[PDB]
């Protein structure tokens, strides 16, 4: 698996692959691995796919239920702490995933939570057994100055060199784009196709 | 000497108890639900009562969830708690199989619950009727639901004191696949024949829904078109 | 003085309690069951208060499987409770055994359910009689069971209001072994018998199963062709 | 005042809804039960209804085991209950030791429970008696049981509203050690002396059982004979 | 006013209900206890009704070991379930120890079931006394004990309805250190004066154990000897 | 003879036992709160009354957290406990989700503990009202809530016996978006409106907090400037 | 109207309910303790009636351990209960801390069993009263105990029917630091004032401990000596 | 009638079975307390009895702990067990904390447990007030509470039926910041004061505290020298 | 085990075949692992039998229930969704099996579901030991716009190269097709061995 989370001025832009294997089997080459959970919030998963699936769920029914109680949506940093509470409550018995949260409050963000229920909001994040390659990537050339295509581009770039490394990755590559203006916006397939043909790269 | 225990049946076999608290639900606001052309709306009578009060915070229309809204008569903080049940049965029905597909259901959950409130000492029954409306696979969906448990499907209904009058002006005058807008007119005159003694209608809670869409609710200015 | 608690019986041995329970039954409307040559049916009036509602919803004859059926009579939420406890109880059997092979055992449950609720302080009765009527492995079967978990086995049955004259009726023309359509036939005949001064019967709820067969509930045009 | 709850004593010592239950089962159809040689029998009045009734259906007399037989008088909700009980209450025992070796025992934790419901408040007395016949490892044994789960063995006995004519019948009558087709007779003629006004004894339910061998159930052709 | 609740204590101090339970004792059949040299005994009346009865099911003094005999007078079911607390009791201290040191122990913990009974709203006392006879480590013992849960240890006892005539003529006659033979005689003697006009008493149940030895049960032809 | 007990409907729908706990409320002393220019205040009538008692604690307005803080009228060590509760139900609400975004849900919380004690045999409601006032992501808030557990919000609104008084004053000249000061001076004009005639107002407590800051508490000397 | 439940106060503060239990107490043979130098005695008075009883059983004066005696008045069965319960106490004591340090908090252990019965619906108080006597690190101790759990500590006091004319006579004639055989002379003489005239004293029960050494009780020869 | 339960309002919003509890706290010897130079202290009048009666003991005046004292009116038992309570959540604070750093939380604890039992039906209120005085971080602390779990702090107060003529007395002679010995004096004869018509005081309890020291409870000969 | 379920234009087939080993003990030749569990929902079963089997018996009663209670069949993504949360609930006692839930609603869809409850739909599926056999086949000659004659020949085709490999598979091969028009239908076995003998196949 390799999914990512980056922060732009006014843009959180997030996006996975989606290859399931069981082992060196590949036994789904379109598996899904990002959600919109709130108006303005996605999440991406990497684990255990039926942990991640369960807290897919309760995340998409809890942040529903939030907003409807409090007439406004869940703050990222809220949605975090509660997964944080969730996740360290059953340590012992874990949900086995890595998680990000990423969406748009007064300010973008994107918040990193592990297995024992550990969060931390970074600038980026990646997750996965592709995670290193993409960290290659954006280290290189991430820039807080990035208009949303550049970090379209920039997630499509990390994600495509991942899947040239990791053999657990793979497939499509499923990007969303979450703002203000229009909320969390799943990009059409056909637009990340033709930006892989544009900037040169396959798989 | 039979209507002092909600467990005790009358010679007729009556449940006095049950019966006493749908008298608190014939104290509360006005409010009505009628399916429409690919659709379902709800009209509250908003009885208005001090410019010191926040208007924006009372709201007799609550959502369930994006698809299912209700509105309620009767004990304020009963219909508060009922509400409340379901909101997180919805969310029960979605987290368990991904969708809620007939809203029927959700519907009979909170009416068991109510139920149970009839059957065993030690307990009063919940004093409060709802409206349910949204779409769910099925289609377009009104149901109420009355302090026994007892529901029933509607094509229009109402709820409050002024049921009666409000239910007798649909009869007479409701029919199937109007329009949205003259739905809503038609709820506006049913809720005005309920009024009485010269009696000025206020500005309501309008909400509706249409097949592929989410709930709206009306704002303001766009009810006032209607008054 | 002994007819206020389920708990006390009168010096004559009497559970008045029950007995008032059975009176919210005689309030329902009528229901029969007739057995018929390889098959049972059911067919229910509906008291129908309004053209608001939507008539072919919380409907009176109600599938437990595809293989059972139940029609109810008195308080429709206690009905309701029921019907949900005999369905989660005859997939429970179906679980355990693989199949539910006597549609008695089913019926007892429900009835043992029910004899609960006339002996234990603190609950009331349910206000309930139920039909049912299905194919097990003996055969066709007719059962009701009344509001003291009391069970008969039948050929023919009624329950609500017109119970009397509809049971009176099919004593007197009732035969074994009619094919459906004069099982059918009769048993519109029987539930007309107990209208009063002129009064008009409206397309009853009429299901039927035969054996090597799921139920069949019969839509509007196939019951009218009846009437 | 002393006779509304089961957890009250009367000034003389009396506990009146005990007495009240009883009072219930003196309401029910006439049973008996007899000693013969090497056997014991059962003979139930079954009382009749329309001919709507599924004949053969909801026995008076019901197996416990292949051994052990019971028949009850009072109500009948209750008594399935009881009868329940008594069935499970005996695989328990045979899963246990492999075997009933004394039905006293079986009859005693059915008159435990019944025992219990008189008291603890809360609760009413089942109202109910039974006879239990069978065989077990010392002979022929013939019980009785009542709401109050007083126990008593007996050569010959009866239950229900005709008890005290075929008791005195049977306690001139009765002889020891008879064949089974003359205990049969005598029961038979019994059971008529209590009928009232020259009434017609139809087709009552028979079970006998001898030494070595399991119960039979007479069927209605086979009872006949004796008619 | 304070008669009718266990837990209320009238005005001088007294538990009215307790008092009730007691008369339900006084109903039961006479029998009696008595030390002699060595030994103790105890022996039963009791009214068989018809010849239709199974006498040696006949059920008054029970066993509660191979050293420990009872006798109840009072409710015969709640009887049964103390003499089988009684049995269970027993063992449970003789696996824990090995051994029943002290009876007095025993009587104790029954005694103290008894008391419970008249101290927690929900529940009735059991309407018997009981006497306890048997052999420990101290020597032969005879204890009683009634509805409240009050024991006294004796020499000589009686309950059930001749209590007060047998208490009476062993007051005057009951000496120490008598041979079994003439403890049996007395015995008798002192259960025949407790009988109106013309009775002559029938065969009672007669038991006795002396130090060293386990129980008899003389049996019917045994106890025709002082008849 | 519908007012004994919480679970009991009266004929019309009420529940008399929560009208009679509204009673209790009434007899406090006047307390009151207000929406200013990005704030909120409350100001409390303090019926300090003995030179012998600590004039420094057991304050009438309690701080929740240090951006919500709430005044009550009615039985005082019920209110204490409804504080206690909305003080720990702040804290869970927090450690959740890291803040507290709307207070609307906290007292609904405070408010379904204060309706379940409505609706269950055994307890009492409690005797109880409070307002809330404080800042959250909406901006300032001003909630009352009562014994039934009814909440509404408001801009201005009292409790205590001079409710209705402070009320009228606040209805005729409450005015929006007020500074501070000018708030303040409003206020205590409003409850020296509501004290008997010729009876002087010693300092009350005022507490105030504005968007972006934490509640202050006005010391003895700055309340007397409003004096 | 006030005298019904231990849960009920009356107007004037009290608990009706506790001062019947006392009126139980009042009607137990008297007992008496005091201390004399370095040590306390108790004496029991017992009208012990029929020659039929076992004199040697059923003692008034129980040991609770080796340093520590009890003596009860009132219902009988309850205070065996209360010292069963006070003997467990004392060793769970023990086993704590290796010793019983002071006496006062097994009484108050004790008490606060009683006390709990005064305070929660569904049971009655004991109608019991105790007085200890024994010697703990502090020196010989005397403390009394009634149905409310009330203890006081006393040089001399008494219980039962006789308790006032004992205490009357021991207010006049008391003396601390008397020598054992003075003291119990004293006591002898006490219990005999509160005799009815003609009227003698048949035998108390007499027991005494000295600081250093374990309880002894006076064996029925050297009782004898002080009549 | 409203004064028979607890959990029941007047129509005026009152708890009678609360302020019957009060009542009983009227009944109990005169307490007092107050704040002097850096401390606090406390007194006890003791209705004394008899000679007979143990004087060191069952104490007025209870230490908490170290730097906390009680005294109690009222039920005697139950202040017992509220001081037990009180004792035990000491402790609780100081193991959490390692000290107890607000007398008031302390307070607050007991209040609350008196405040449960006048919620809750199956219980009564504890008859008991108390006074609590110490020194903790913020200096020397006087409360009381009463069985509603009403709180207040003071400079000086009294309960007990003296508690009046005591408190009038402190009004106008109470001076804050007295020496210790002045305190006592003024304290002394504020109890004096409540005596009636030429009685006297027989020596009261006297304990008190100053900050940085532990409590010190006066001994027999240091009392005597302010009397 | 082998198992299969394919989706088509309007159509789910579903194939299994019929051993039971115990390590190399063929102790029954015709077992059964494909089951109607509704109106238009079959289920294979692979892993611990008496696991698989009690799934199958809660499915059928559950299903049959949903039905009744909602007056519509529960959609087949419901379906995986169910056994998905009820699978993750005993996560660490498992029930130990391999599903395939393959239907119509709206559309066909086949979600493979595993012993966690992870659950993924795909165009097809292979379940137990014989697998990856399977996959060969399908990746080499499964075609969308195959109809269901070619479809039922296709498994018949990859799950016999799977007998042939794999010696935890053999015995009769069942095949379900689940259409609108016709529901729920269990191939007639005669009709599978004319398929068998046509394709030039054995065993």
């Amino acid at each position: 698996t390799t999914t990512v989370g980056i922060t732009l001025k006014d843009a959180v832009i997030m996006a996975t692959e989606r290859r399931v294997t069981m082992e060196n089997f590949i036994m789904h080459k379109n598996g899904k691995k990002l959600f919109q959970i709130d108006t303005y919030t996605g999440m991406t998963i990497a684990g255990l796919v039926g942990d991640a699936q369960v807290l897919v769920r309760y995340m998409k029914a809890e942040l529903e239920l939030y907003r409807l109680q409090r007439r406004v949506n869940m703050p990222i940093e809220a949605v975090a702490t509660l997964l944080s509470n969730m996740l360290n409550q059953v340590k012992y018995m874990p949900y086995m995933v890595q998680l990000l949260v990423g969406g748009i409050d007064t300010a973008p963000h994107v918040f990193s939570i592990d297995a024992a229920g550990g969060s931390v909001e970074d600038i980026y994040a990646s997750t996965g057994s592709g995670s290193p390659f993409v960290y290659g990537v954006l280290e290189s050339q991430y820039s807080e100055k990035m208009t949303v295509d550049e970090g379209v581009d920039l997630v499509i770039r990390a994600i495509s060199a991942a899947k040239q490394r990791d053999s657990a990755s793979g497939g499509m590559i499923d990007v969303a784009v979450i703002t203000r203006k229009d909320g969390y916006v799943q990009l059409p397939t056909d637009q990340i196709e033709s930006r892989i043909r544009k900037l040169g790269l396959i798989l | 000497a039979y209507d002092r225990a909600i467990t005790v049946f009358s010679p007729d076999g009556r449940l006095f108890q049950v019966e006493y608290a749908r008298e608190a639900v014939k104290k509360g606001s006005t409010a009505l639900g009628m399916k429409f052309a690919n659709g379902v709306l709800l009209i509250s009578d908003k009885k208005v009562r001090s410019r010191l009060i926040e208007q924006n915070s009372i709201e007799k229309i609550q959502l369930i969830d994006d698809y299912v809204a209700a509105v309620t008569s009767g004990l304020v903080a009963d219909a508060r708690v009922l509400v409340d049940f379901a909101r997180i049965s919805a969310q029960q029905e979605k987290v368990t199989y991904g969708s809620l597909v007939n809203i029927e259901n959700l519907v009979k959950r909170v009416a068991d619950q109510m139920q149970q409130y009839t059957q065993y000492g030690g307990v009063r029954p919940y004093g409060v009727s709802l409206i349910f409306a949204g779409i769910d696979q099925i289609g377009p969906r009104l149901f109420d639901c009355d302090p026994a448990g007892t529901i029933n499907e509607y094509k229009a209904t109402a709820i409050g004191s002024g049921k009666d009058a409000v239910v007798s002006f649909l009869e007479r005058e409701y029919k199937e696949n109007l329009p949205e807008k003259e739905a809503v007119t038609l709820g506006i005159k049913a809720l005005k024949s309920s009024l009485e003694e010269g009696e000025e209608l206020k500005a309501p809670e309008i909400a509706s829904i249409t097949v592929g869409n989410k709930y709206r609710i009306y704002d303001q200015e766009e009810v006032k078109k209607f008054l």
